[PDB]
């Protein structure tokens, strides 16, 4: 019964900035690495970005490394991700996932888990 | 990305086969070929992980293979709950972390 | 000039000759002896694992990933490397050094498990 | 935690907690004392210098070329570092420590090898 | 062979076996001159290590530099240096012009040091 | 007399792979790096692989280098390159060659001395 | 003040190689990194050239990383680059800049206080 | 390079912008937009170095400003000294390390 | 890839130079060029290693030079066994490592 709860605006102008909140419970929220997912109206999943599960170590696909911030507390069970300058083919359904990399002393995973709702991100 | 057909079919009690290509530097080197069921309207699922097992609470029908640079899902039974988009997700090494294929539309007759 | 030569120099020229003062660190007086050399190599232990403890090991000018803050000092680079001399830079910051150690070492601490956590990423 | 907290902890967990067990590893009476300093000085060296050969001076944690061998221990990876300490384990494997330091040796001189010629293509 | 085993081998072949050598550098009246002994022998580690250290090289047996050669401490070929010389006789012939490899060794690393720092200040 | 006598080549299909064996005979083996040329039926030399005389480094050209293996046992004379995948454009006379790398300790080669005779490997 | 005295010239084989000189005076030579900056005859500038404070140091454009060289003398206080091959979109007149870059010791600059004069190298 | 406007106008008395754009590695993350008029014939002269800071010596009408990726000068009343070329400067980083835009023909009615 | 002429032609006793040319990066840089002599029905063999130098068996005869971005192969006067293939390379870094020119075809009239 793990839950995933994404939070923020769908409405943005082109040029503009916009953050995302994702909430998790059900689980340890600082033992998991997290991981934004996108999905364009008329395409399948593309990956946006991951975060380890300390919050330190963060990675990008080549597009959005100049843009994109992502970020956790693990104190307030939080995923943020800040967004600058948001391009017309940002336009999509991001998706919360968890997985995608290990703390080197836990079991490898190299796959996303559990899945949240997902917020629409509508750029104008 | 990974190449993925367009659409798989087949009624009920019969087997069918999602094939999900890629190269070497990707689904070969690396066996880690998750596959993700994405009901219309709803979030994914994750089905089979790593590129052989399966999570616990997922049916035993969906199995998963990989031969040279292929990796393939095999759906059993079809007992037509099943109406979804299927993607196969490969981990790529650094730099590159993952590549996901387009949706193969799977219907049941 | 030679040992602490450099002592009545600016910081900025007093850095360029670190070697010479590294070279320098290393019955009556029978018992003496052996307990000052003992304590000498102790103290450069002491040194030289409070280096390794935070990465520098090995290294004499060694830049660290601590941001500096603006209570500890704010004075800034032309007059610190240009207009002042080790000495009085030492009695400047002296009471907030363990403070600086301190994160130093947690610094490290979170460079040594993020480094590790890429080595395992496949 | 302080010095020795975590000794009953997680190996997760203690492996944590590093730095506070390496900064507490360093006429008669007199002998006595600097017999005992002197040991420890010696013992704190010998364990660097093991380092050293196996090229992991100046870190804590240090990563290698050695692959595991289940022979050693078929324990998966949740077994050891979430729920055993670094006491079960130091026992469970100590039968083998003599071999694996000895591997841990030859593969950094085979590496040290490899680097040398690397800085000669060229 | 182990400890002093590659003495009468070449250069080349003595090389690989440099863990053999240095592991051995480690382990009231006879208290005091074991006590001594025991300090002396650690001094002496510790200043090697030191001087690697000033050079760059700490934690390494092989250390690569970026000091070249001076045909005039020795103008001989690596076809006789490594192949077909011992550690003792090349110690022999290069023992005059140690001090001043030393120096530029030591002179190398402060520039690099200094270059490295500079690298890092670049935004 | 130095002579390096290539055994293996031959007809393969594409998608299969095929592994080339060249002893060594009249030197010293594991004094010198070894490498592969290709030499195509109607083109030039070029060159493919190149290992050191231990053998722990391999180098390879960017066309082939996550579909060739070379590797060598320096006990029983033998350097082998295993070619997995392979297409038709790596239709060619294969060459061992005894050079390309020195150990850092001797003189520099960065010269092919000592060749071998060939072997032939043709892709339908 | 801040004098940058080029010499220098112009005339040059396409194919050729020539070397610029640079004395500066008016203030400690020492303490500040150097720069060669080139304005072809009518176009805006483009940096060519950055050199340390003790001559360490050389950066260079991606189109002249293979030809170029800068070198510092600091007891005779004077700057030079010595250009080999050439090409023809090399047509322009070079000017010395103090500044660029700083040690760590000192305040950051990135930018360039004084230019001097400068000289035309023409391409024939 | 930047992409800078060509030329600039106005009347004595008067101010102008002008602006200069680059992308998001070059005048977003780093601060250090430095701005150079250079009159015809002669070597160019620094003006402004960093996004505010003006250098000591150069007449107090200069100024200038930094929002988001789009730097810019302002100039005050036109005198006709005031009659050149005006380039940007922003360090892009390591590698390629400094960029300079085209000229700006600024000029007095 | 290295640029040589397709084929030269010579007369026994008169001296061919047999060029090579490629870039500064690969031939320029690292003072290693090479030169290779190829019998239409047999492997190739070595001629000249590193630029001036020539191995033992082979004779007197062919020498080599290089200047500026060019190399260039002499071979004194022709004789009749001297009918092959020639090639050139060069080592061109520790990324990509030996670079072959093309074959020039040494035609005996
Ligand atoms: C001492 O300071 C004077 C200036 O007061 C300076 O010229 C001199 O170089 C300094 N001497 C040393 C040894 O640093
Ligand atoms: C250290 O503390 C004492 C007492 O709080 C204070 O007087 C002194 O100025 C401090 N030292 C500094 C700021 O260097
Ligand atoms: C002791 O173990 C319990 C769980 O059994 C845990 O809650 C506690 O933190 C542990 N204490 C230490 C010091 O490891
Ligand atoms: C692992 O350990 C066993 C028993 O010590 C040994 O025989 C075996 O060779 C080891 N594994 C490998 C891969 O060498
Ligand atoms: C590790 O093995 C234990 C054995 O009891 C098992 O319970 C556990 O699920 C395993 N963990 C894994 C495969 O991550
Ligand atoms: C280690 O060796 C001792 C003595 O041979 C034996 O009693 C013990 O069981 C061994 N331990 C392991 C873990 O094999
Ligand atoms: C001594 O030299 C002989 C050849 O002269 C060599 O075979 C032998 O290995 C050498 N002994 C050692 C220990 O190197
Ligand atoms: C080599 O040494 C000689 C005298 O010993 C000296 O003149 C020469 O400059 C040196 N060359 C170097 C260090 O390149
Ligand atoms: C080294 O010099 C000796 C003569 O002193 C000669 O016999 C040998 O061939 C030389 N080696 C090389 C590689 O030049």
């Amino acid at each position: 019964e793990v839950q995933l709860v994404e939070t923020g605006g769908g409405l943005v102008q082109p040029g503009g900035s916009l953050k995302l909140s994702c909430r998790a419970s059900g689980y340890t929220f600082s033992s998991f690495a997290m991981s934004w997912v996108r999905q364009a109206p008329g395409k399948g999943l593309e990956w946006v970005s991951l975060i380890n599960d300390r919050g330190g170590l963060t990675f990008y696909v080549d597009s959005v490394k100049g843009r994109f911030t992502i970020s956790r507390d693990n104190s307030k069970n939080t995923l943020s991700l800040q967004m600058h300058s948001l391009r017309d083919g940002d336009t999509a359904v991001y998706y919360c996932a968890t997985g995608g990399m290990s703390s080197a002393l836990q079991s490898s995973k190299y796959y996303f888990d559990f899945w949240g709702q997902g917020a629409l991100v509508t750029v104008s | 990305a990974l190449t993925q057909p367009p659409s798989v079919s087949g009624s009920p009690g019969q087997s069918v086969t999602i094939s999900c290509t890629g190269t070497s530097s990707d689904i070969g080197s690396y066996n880690y070929v998750s596959w993700y069921q994405q009901h219309p309207g709803k979030a994914p699922k994750l089905m089979i992980y790593d590129v052989t097992q399966r999570p616990s609470g997922v049916s035993d029908r969906f199995s998963g293979s990989k031969s040279g640079n292929t990796a393939s899902l095999t759906i059993s039974g079809l007992q037509a709950d099943d109406e979804a988009d299927y993607y196969c997700s490969a981990y790529a090494g650094r730099q590159t972390f993952y590549i996901f294929g387009g949706g193969t539309r799977l219907t049941v007759l | 000039l030679g040992f602490l030569g450099a002592a009545g120099s600016t910081m900025g020229a007093a850095s360029m000759t670190l070697t010479v003062q590294a070279r320098n660190l290393l019955t009556v007086w029978g018992i003496k002896q052996l307990q000052a050399r003992v304590l000498a190599v102790e103290r450069y232990l002491r040194d030289q694992q409070l280096l390794g403890i935070w990465g520098c090991s090995g290294k004499l000018i060694c830049c660290t990933n601590v941001p500096w803050n603006s209570s500890w000092s704010n004075r800034n680079l032309s007059e610190i490397w240009d207009n002042m001399t080790w000495l009085q830079w030492d009695k400047e910051i002296s009471n907030y050094t363990q403070i600086i150690y301190g994160l130093l070492e947690e610094s490290q601490n979170q460079q040594e498990k993020n480094e590790q956590d890429l080595l395992a990423l496949d």
